[PDB]
């Protein structure tokens, strides 16, 4: 995250850290919890990564540093990607992940509400992104689970700054005109959450950018709203 | 205008280590991570990390992973890379580089590392005797690289190939020169190979004259 | 590595790959022998001041691409992408944009060990096949009539600055011994170019 803050603990519970193992762990990419055996996160995060073999998630963490030989995490028992998503474009950037076991619902650790089909992204002013990426183009994974205020661009002006992409409405478009605060690189899969009548809600998935935090090129996340019907049909 | 200039030309044994140095000028040193790149004969362009001047920080690729150390001193503009127990696929360029997006990028020179069990040897110098005829030197079992050619005291450029060097099973290096005339000239023009091996300070003028 | 030849004029795409991760931190860089590598595209997309505006950039998902619209003669060099991903920094295997010049037989010549070389100890036969096209050619040893291998060295210089044409040269490495113990040295040579293989040889003694 560019130009954020840390965040402190139990601030963020929905957040999660999905870990590889192979050939040494590390955070690969962010999540969120959305019920109690599923990750929702961006599917371009399996890249070179096929086997759930692979992944360990951990919930409740702020600091990297937390997770020990010893901690406590959950398998990863089905990678579920998007049957529209191609490695060729950048879109349906979206997947999730069921787990063996279920997450245990604590202050720190429990699910962020969807949006209700139809709902409409224009409704939010207070939207956040937050994970443990960048906090500049070329950089390192931060220790401390970092956050950004961030506001939602409309569809419209989004496709004004990438002549090249086809940016459509299952994507959704945050950053300031200026540039300065946004995702970077290792915040991939993480939300954006947006709080609307006091409850947060999981309105993007961060997916992907010009960079990171560039002026008039905002991010791209895919906009969940969209594909609230492809989550109910995976989840039963 | 921006310049990297780097440190000379390292000749090392299997097992030891090298220091490469990078020094910068020309923009503000703190502001932009140095990369180090290699590139062995031959081969592509590696990846070795980079190094944050203004904080510290290194990054180094999981091949050099605990056997590199990059580092800086910031007053001086100067970035090292330092390679240990060195392995003879370790010979190669290496080039410091800035890289970062959004300017443009600089290289240093490059920096030819040179890992062998070898001793700094200079060349026997051998003809190649000869409408067009060819004629050449070959430039045999001296160690490190490189070695120029040169025909007539560089009077003779027209048709004159020098050959990339072969690493001998002997750890030695060996390469040809040749040139094409024409045959009428044989009797009339001398033609001689000028093979100069700096690291050993060795001059050798051999005329190669016909059969 | 690849390798790919081209005409003046022609238009050339290079693909990459890399994680969509990356955020469009993909750059482009132009080698030419003996230089450092010059970066024409960083960004995917943004060509780089002082870089002509026949280079251009792509990314899309896990696709990255470097667009040579009309390729001009000093555009003939090897390219290689720079992805800069979360934990790592890559170069791509190198794309090496040979010029397609028109077919050339080599001119090949064989010089026997020198008198000089015998004297030291050591025979040093060498086999020269000169400005040849395409690159590939193929280069046999023959010792009285015994065909050898693992007893000899090749190299190929670049593309000729002048007519793009590549020569190389083989040196067959022999004991005095065994270079006094036979008679007939010859190197076969096989090309595009040639319709049949040519032989050059000689007889220790001359001829
Ligand atoms: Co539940
Ligand atoms: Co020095
Ligand atoms: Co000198």
């Amino acid at each position: 995250i560019v130009g954020g803050t840390a965040s402190v603990r139990g601030e963020w519970p929905w957040q999660v850290t999905l870990h590889t193992t192979s050939p040494t762990q590390r955070h690969l990419c962010g999540g969120s919890i959305i019920g109690n055996q599923w990750i929702l996160t961006a599917a371009h995060c399996f890249y070179g990564v096929e086997s759930p073999k692979i992944l360990r998630v951990y919930s409740g963490i702020l600091q990297q540093s937390e997770i020990k030989e010893d901690t406590s995490f959950f398998g990863v028992q089905e990678i579920i990607i998007h049957d529209q998503y191609k490695m060729a474009e950048s879109g349906y950037d979206i997947a999730l992940l069921k787990l063996e076991t279920t997450v245990q619902y604590t202050d720190s650790q429990r699910p962020i509400s969807l949006p209700s089909k139809g709902d409409r992204n224009v409704i939010y002013t207070d939207c956040w992104v937050t994970g443990w990426g960048y906090r500049k183009l070329r950089d390192k994974i931060q220790n401390t689970l970092q956050k950004a205020k961030i506001p939602l661009v409309t569809n419209e002006e989004c496709q004004k700054r990438y002549r090249g992409h086809k940016i459509t409405h299952k994507m959704i478009c945050a950053g300031y005109r200026e540039g300065g605060k946004d995702a970077c690189k290792g915040d991939a899969g993480g939300p954006l959450s947006c709080k609307h009548n006091e409850v947060w809600h999981l309105v993007g998935i961060t997916s992907w950018g010009e960079g990171c935090a560039q002026r008039e090129r905002p991010g791209v996340y895919t906009n969940v709203v969209e594909y609230v019907d492809w989550i109910l049909e995976k989840t039963q | 205008e921006v310049q990297l200039v780097q440190s000379g030309a390292e000749v090392k044994k299997p097992g030891a280590s090298v220091k490469v140095s990078c020094k910068a000028s020309g923009y503000t040193f703190t502001g932009y991570y140095m990369h180090w790149v290699r590139q062995a004969p031959g081969q592509g362009l590696e990846w070795m990390g980079w190094i944050d001047p203004d904080e510290g920080d290194t990054n180094y690729a999981q091949k050099f992973q605990g056997r590199v150390t990059m580092t800086r001193d910031t007053s001086i503009s100067t970035a090292y890379m330092e390679l240990s127990r060195l392995r003879s696929d370790d010979t190669a360029v290496y080039y410091c580089a800035r890289l970062a997006s959004g300017f443009r990028d600089y290289w240093g020179q490059g920096t030819l590392v040179t890992v062998s069990s070898a001793s700094t040897k200079g060349p026997s110098v051998f003809p190649l005797a000869p409408g067009t005829a060819a004629l050449g030197c070959l430039v045999k079992d001296y160690f490190p690289e490189p070695v120029t050619v040169s025909w007539n005291s560089g009077a003779l450029t027209s048709g004159v190939h020098t050959f990339p060097a072969v690493l001998q099973s002997s750890g030695l290096y060996s390469l040809s020169s040749v040139v094409t005339v024409p045959s009428s000239s044989l009797g009339t023009q001398t033609y001689i190979c000028n093979v100069n091996h700096k690291p050993s300070n060795t001059k050798v003028d051999k005329k190669v004259e016909p059969k | 590595p690849s390798s790919l030849s081209a005409s003046v004029g022609d238009r050339v795409t290079i693909t990459c790959r890399a994680s969509q991760g990356i955020r469009n931190d993909l750059g482009w860089y132009q080698q030419k022998p003996g230089k450092a590598p010059k970066r024409l595209i960083y960004a995917a997309s943004s060509l780089q001041s002082g870089v002509p505006s026949r280079f251009s950039g792509s990314g899309s998902g896990t696709e990255f691409t470097l667009t040579i619209s009309s390729l001009q003669p000093e555009d003939f060099a090897t390219y290689y992408c720079l992805q800069h991903d979360i934990y790592a920094s890559t170069f791509g295997p190198g794309t090496k944009v040979d010029i397609k010049r028109t077919v050339a037989a080599p001119s090949v010549f064989i010089f026997p060990p020198s008198d000089e070389q015998l004297k030291s100890g050591t025979a040093s036969v060498v086999c020269l096949l000169n400005n040849f096209y395409p690159r590939e050619a193929k280069v046999q040893w023959k010792v009285d009539n015994a065909l050898q291998s693992g007893n000899s060295q090749e190299s190929v210089t670049e593309q000729d600055s002048k007519d793009s044409t590549y020569s190389l040269s083989s040196t067959l490495t022999l004991s005095k011994a065994d270079y006094e113990k036979h008679k007939v040295y010859a190197c076969e040579v096989t090309h595009q170019g040639l319709s049949s293989p040519v032989t050059k040889s000689f007889n220790r003694g001359e001829c």
